[PDB]
């Protein structure tokens, strides 16, 4: 009738709108659309702040470079969005805070490029360390890379300085970073950006945790990992490169217990 | 783990006849695929003959076939190898491997063999 | 205050005026006061994998082209 | 209504076809698992299906009890210089592979546990010395109570520590414990830290351990041999069997593929190789 | 309606006869067993019959439990060079005559089994050494699980292997197992091969064992002495009693007449002589 | 949820205002959830050996000549 | 509504299914869908065998090579399918046998290739000989090429060995092989595979013959001929080549009069 495509989508939250023509529709993780904390499962007693539009808006994290040597990339939430305007602010000014997310991973090539990127949304994405001598030792700074994120690697390299250990992650790609076979990763909500079909991915994730509401600064809820299923090749070109950009967005977010500002030692 | 207690080499000359005994220690019953081998001095570590525990069927290596006969002591868990017509080239460190099994599939070389024997060497002296 | 339920019968004896036929039932009586102590009924429900398999916003109609 | 013990959908009879409907085609890109049935692609006859998933329901998947630990106790002679060893094991499923992998398939769960204790003993010295049937005590010290110090201090007066007195040579001991989480579900995985390192503070006091949360702290078990010193030393072991019951889970994760190393998700070098060799062209 | 515990047909009174009806005559050639009753040939009085077949119904024919194996375990001293022997027996009724012959009367059957374990122990060395009551573990490793390697490896963590912990000196242990066949009936006999030798392949890989099918593969039982090393060696035996229940059968075959030799139907030389001498003319 | 059935009485005591006469019954209650666990009722049916003895297509009438 | 394309088709018979995205719809020759022999027109008296699924399934004949020098290709039925599993078998074990056909000629290039292939289904396709001295002399072997098929040629070359004549066909392309102008060939059920539009052709042919049922081994009913209407050119490439594959399928086939196996001297 009016040619509505499952490729043409338009996401709008707050003051931003992301359209798109080559979409592969969208996934509503687990089949639950995000929502505000109910009274049945309410917990903390004080009135909850509901920043709405001041927070419910698409923020764009920094873009990455996709090449043949790209092994993968990973970002934590709400972590990554810790410097994002008000949502960044409202995050530090509270003890508790639940939030949903809408991740729209953009990345386009041309009919002459090829490859596949799998965008995965792992709930509670605990990544592995770098030292083979000390378990779960990784430091806070390393654990929360913020908007820049960290990356997967082709080989496990042990942390050998036991005098001043690197205390960071060393996630091995085929093992989805946390010692599990990638080929199974397909169990978490996800979408595959296959250059021939689409140019974006759209996952809507509803807050998933063990509590009704929790500390943001402390416990990361979600985990967005992007790995190249099929490597990137172009033309007869030795050095092809196309950029990938993640634009995340908090939804139905609410925070409780206003206090004084928390200043985390990020370095 | 299964243990394969082998016995018992020697360098007798051409045309000779010796024998090797190998136990199941181990739980010989339906599992183990008792096989024979001999390491042709660094060349060199071939599979001789192999018996099926469950039925007692033997297969041999195109080399040993005929002269060498694999024997089975079911009740006292031993598998023998009547090494006949021992000729100078029957000089090699003998083996006894035993794997598991396929319920009904015959014990062959392409099949086994998980566990390892002692490797008791039998040499055939020359003239 | 018993719990008389049914058992799904597998191998049926050659009986039916006791066993075999006439739906076999079993009785259970909770002996303790704490829920935590009862034996699992195993009489659990099932759902549709759709919350996992078909997590697509716009309902999927198999017969049609998946990307329209 | 659809219970676990229900028959799977009867497969329908379907014949030749030449239409515009494309069952066979998909685009996993959407993320949707294409939902086809046998009849979709090939011709099928009618089949009244009898198989039911009844033995694979979440309940049934965990329905077997499992070893979680091996606790060592003993009662040496009073003349001995070494002190009567009483064991204290922290309650965590993570001490043994088996139950952990089965539990890892899920991000979260709620399960009322049932513990069973098999206690076996034996002599040590080669003396035809005897020993009277021993009596064991298994005391559950919840988080924060005073952990036993000597095999014979007050702490064992169990004023409030729910305990069990097991005589040897009788049917293994068993106790039920309801869901005791401080949350709404037990967290098999905790991404984050307990302490946030603050900008105006020392790194030391700001530092914690990644993936270490109170969510999964549940106190310790204290085991001792109640009978006093006996001329002939007798060691004993207490195996603890845990069987999750009334279980429910949340969010599937891929199963652990490489050998576990420690309480974290972490892995050691050398062990990072799960699959074997096989040829792309050989069936 | 006619149950097993019903009275046999009352024999009727019948008198002299001189007719064209020929009861007495048959022609077994047809293959039909001539169905005559006492009254057919000789004169009978009326008799109210009370005997009932109630004790010979298929159920009752198998209603006795039967020895199937003798599994050997032991717990030798830690100082010993020989390794603590744990037994592993493949589950097959064919290991002993008695139950097998009773089972052979039928081509096929469906029966939920009930296993009982009588465990007896004893000393070996002539030492007035002692031993504390031992605890046994009987672990059912279904087809394909990792068979135990050492009396003390992980495999025994029974994450999913249904197991039993039997203390010595108590009433024998017992577990029920439903019909576990991969078929619709257990095959006491399987005419054929698992692998078809193919024309374009090696005979070796094409060769299997006659009458050897998966139909009757059911995993193994693993038995070990849970108590650790004890100064005085103590051996023990575990006899397994199987009693088929809720049984049903199909197609009668003649009973096995000559001594069984191995798992197949096969027979050995010398044993092929069942009947004895008797004279055609001597009653 | 019991199973009260009858027992076929053999030797009858000298009683009937309890034992002997008034049909003796027994009670059974299944204790487990799995059919595989119940005790065999033994209250099985019987059939006619005809499926074995008289397997002849054209019904056999004993009185008559078997080959006509 | 649900974007059903006359380009996306899915054929399914027996245990096989051929899908397709660039189809030019499908032709039901003469407008009669195949069907089993009726009682009004029945002939032979014994019960007819109806192999169904054991025969009603897509068999794939051997692939050919399309180049600039390709003049054309031809295949007879049921001939070609004489070695096709059960349908091959049921064919030899009977005197009579009627069968329909569904021919799905596949062949794809890329937006950068060009040319046109006309798939024609000539009923009773009698081809011409090679000798100009002896009429209708062609031998059985030559007449039935089986699954490999034969090919058209650019020029008529007479068979000059009168001592041991080749006794084969020598079909000249522009003459549709049987002395008629190709440009008219368009009268038989057909479809044109024009590289720019589609990548397959689908003709469904109902049994057409002078009898109700007939001998298969003897009389060929149908004739599939594929000729390049527009020659194949690619890029600025001197040697372009794309393969063409025919996957035929018997339908509503029935055979009568079981006997002993016929072994035809195929060579
Ligand atoms: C006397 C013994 C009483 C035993 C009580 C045990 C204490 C509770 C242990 C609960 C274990 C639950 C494991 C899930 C933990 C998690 O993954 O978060
Ligand atoms: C822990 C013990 C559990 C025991 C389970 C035993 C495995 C099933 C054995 C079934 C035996 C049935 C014999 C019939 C076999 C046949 O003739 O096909």
């Amino acid at each position: 009738a009016c040619g509505y495509s499952d490729r043409v989508l338009q996401l709008t939250l707050g003051n931003s709108t992301i359209t798109t023509q080559e979409a592969a529709n969208s996934v509503v993780a687990y089949g639950r659309w995000p929502e505000y904390l109910r009274d049945s499962e309410a917990n903390p007693v004080d009135q909850p702040t509901e920043p709405d539009v001041a927070a419910c808006r698409f923020y764009t994290l920094d873009t990455v470079s996709w090449t043949k040597e790209s092994r993968g990339w990973w970002w934590k939430l709400p972590d990554a969005l810790r410097d994002m305007g008000l949502f960044g602010q409202n995050m530090y000014y509270h003890y508790l805070g639940r939030s949903g997310y809408t991740v729209h991973v953009q990345c386009n090539a041309s009919k002459f490029h090829q490859g596949a990127l799998g965008v995965f949304a792992v709930p509670e994405m605990c990544l592995a360390g770098d030292s083979n001598t000390t378990t779960m030792h990784t430091s806070y700074q390393n654990a929360n890379p913020g908007e820049k994120g960290g990356t997967f690697t082709g080989t496990f390299t042990p942390d050998n300085n036991q005098t001043s250990p690197a205390r960071r992650f060393c996630p091995v790609d085929y093992l989805l970073g946390n010692g599990t076979l990638l080929g199974n990763a397909f169990v978490f909500p996800h979408q595959i950006i296959n250059l021939r079909t689409n140019n974006c991915a759209t996952l809507v994730l509803p807050y998933v945790n063990s509590l009704s509401i929790d500390s943001m600064v402390k416990h990361n809820n979600w985990g967005i990992a992007i790995l190249p299923l099929a490597p990137l090749n172009f033309a007869s070109e030795s050095s092809p490169e196309i950029p990938i950009t993640l634009t995340i967005a908090p939804m139905c977010c609410e925070f409780n217990g206003l206090r004084n500002i928390t200043l985390p030692r990020l370095q | 783990q299964v243990q394969l207690q082998e016995s018992g080499g020697g360098s007798v000359q051409a045309g000779g006849s010796l024998r090797l005994s190998c136990a199941a220690s181990g739980y010989q019953y339906s599992l183990l695929c008792m096989a024979w081998f001999r390491q042709v001095l660094g060349e060199g570590r071939e599979g001789v003959a192999f018996i099926t525990t469950y039925n007692g069927a033997m297969r041999y290596a195109d080399t040993v076939k005929g002269r060498f006969t694999v024997s089975q002591d079911k009740d006292k868990n031993t598998v023998y190898l009547q090494m006949n017509s021992l000729k100078p080239e029957d000089t090699a460190i003998y083996y006894c491997a035993a794997g598991r099994w396929r319920f009904g599939d015959i014990c062959h070389e392409g099949s086994g063999y998980n566990y390892w024997g002692q490797g008791t060497q039998v040499t055939v002296s020359s003239h | 205050g018993a719990q008389v339920s049914s058992q799904k019968v597998g191998a049926h004896e050659n009986s039916n005026r006791a066993y075999g036929g006439s739906t076999i039932n079993y009785t259970t009586i909770n002996y303790y006061r704490d829920s935590a102590s009862n034996a699992a009924s195993k009489q659990d429900f099932s759902q549709d994998p759709s919350k996992f398999t078909e997590p697509i916003k716009d309902v999927l109609i198999k017969t049609a082209p998946m990307l329209n | 209504a659809a219970t676990s013990r229900d028959a799977l959908p009867n497969t329908e009879a379907s014949g030749p076809t030449h239409s515009k409907e494309i069952p066979a085609l998909t685009a996993v890109e959407t993320g949707a698992t294409n939902p086809l049935v046998p009849s979709d692609t090939v011709q099928t006859r009618h089949v009244v299906q009898h198989r039911s998933r009844s033995e694979s329901s979440i309940e049934s998947f965990f329905a077997r009890g499992a070893c979680v630990t091996i606790m060592t106790v003993d009662n040496p002679a009073s003349t001995t210089n070494k002190d009567k060893l009483f064991a204290v094991w922290k309650i965590t499923y993570k001490d043994t592979v088996q139950l952990r992998r089965k539990l890892e398939f899920f991000t979260y769960s709620r399960f009322d546990m049932e513990l069973t204790f098999v206690v076996t003993a034996n002599f040590t010295e080669t003396n035809n010395g005897h020993a009277l049937n021993q009596v064991y005590q298994i005391m559950y010290v919840p988080p924060g109570a005073p952990v036993p110090e000597k095999w014979d201090d007050y702490t064992w007066q169990t004023s409030s520590n729910p305990s069990i007195f097991y005589t040897y040579g009788t049917a293994p001991a068993r106790i039920s414990v309801p869901y005791v989480g401080i949350s709404n579900a037990y967290s098999h995985f905790y991404d984050g830290f307990s302490k946030v390192p603050l900008k105006d503070q020392s790194a030391a006091l700001g530092d914690s351990l990644y993936g270490a949360a109170s969510l999964n702290d549940f106190g310790i078990l204290a085991v001792r041999v109640v009978n006093d010193h006996n001329p002939t030393k007798v060691t004993s072991k207490i195996r603890v069997y845990l069987k999750p019951k009334h279980i429910r889970v949340w969010c599937p994760r891929p199963p652990r593929a490489v050998a576990y190393y420690g309480p974290g998700v972490d892995y050691k070098d050398g062990t990072l190789t799960p699959l074997s060799t096989k040829d792309l062209t050989t069936y």
